[PDB]
């Protein structure tokens, strides 16, 4: 970590009191395949004859 | 001419700084850090490199 | 201005005063080298420009 030496990982510095921007959020990425095959997972539905 | 101005016997205060001016001509940033090895090199809103 | 002198048969400049000074300087520039005739005697414009 010398000259032409840098450092890859860094470190926040989150607290209450710095500016809204600067708030620490919470993101939840949903990915999914378009339906190349017969899956399962689908939302609530009723059987009909 | 990034080595005159880098090379210099007295620089000016920071009260009184010296405003220059780098116009029609070409810069580089391999001649800065090969034995260089400043005390802090970086740049805002682009990799100095 | 060009004059004249009758102790050596030359024209040198008089008055240079086109301009005060400068405040900046966006750009300067020199061209290619090239010669002119320097005459001052009478006749039909022998180059058209
Ligand atoms: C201005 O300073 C730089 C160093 O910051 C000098 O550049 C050196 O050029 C030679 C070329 O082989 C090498 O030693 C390095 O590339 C540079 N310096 C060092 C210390 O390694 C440059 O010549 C200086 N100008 C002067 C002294 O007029």
């Amino acid at each position: 970590e010398g000259f032409n030496c840098y450092f890859p990982l860094q470190s926040y510095g989150f607290q209450p009191t710095n500016g809204v921007g600067y708030q620490p959020y919470r993101v939840v990425v949903l990915s999914f395949e378009l339906l190349h095959a017969p899956a399962t997972v689908c939302g609530p539905k009723k059987s009909t004859n | 001419p990034f080595g005159e101005v880098f090379n210099a016997t007295r620089f000016a205060s920071v009260y009184a700084w010296n405003r220059k001016r780098i116009s029609n001509c070409v810069a580089d940033y391999s001649v800065l850090y090969n034995s260089a090895s400043f005390s802090t090199f970086k740049c805002y809103g682009v990799s100095p490199t | 201005g060009v004059y004249y002198h009758k102790n050596n048969k030359s024209w040198m400049e008089s008055e240079f005063r086109v301009y005060s000074s400068a405040n900046n300087c966006t750009f300067e520039y020199v061209s290619q080298p090239f010669l002119m005739d320097l005459e001052g005697k009478q006749g039909n414009f022998k180059n058209l420009r």
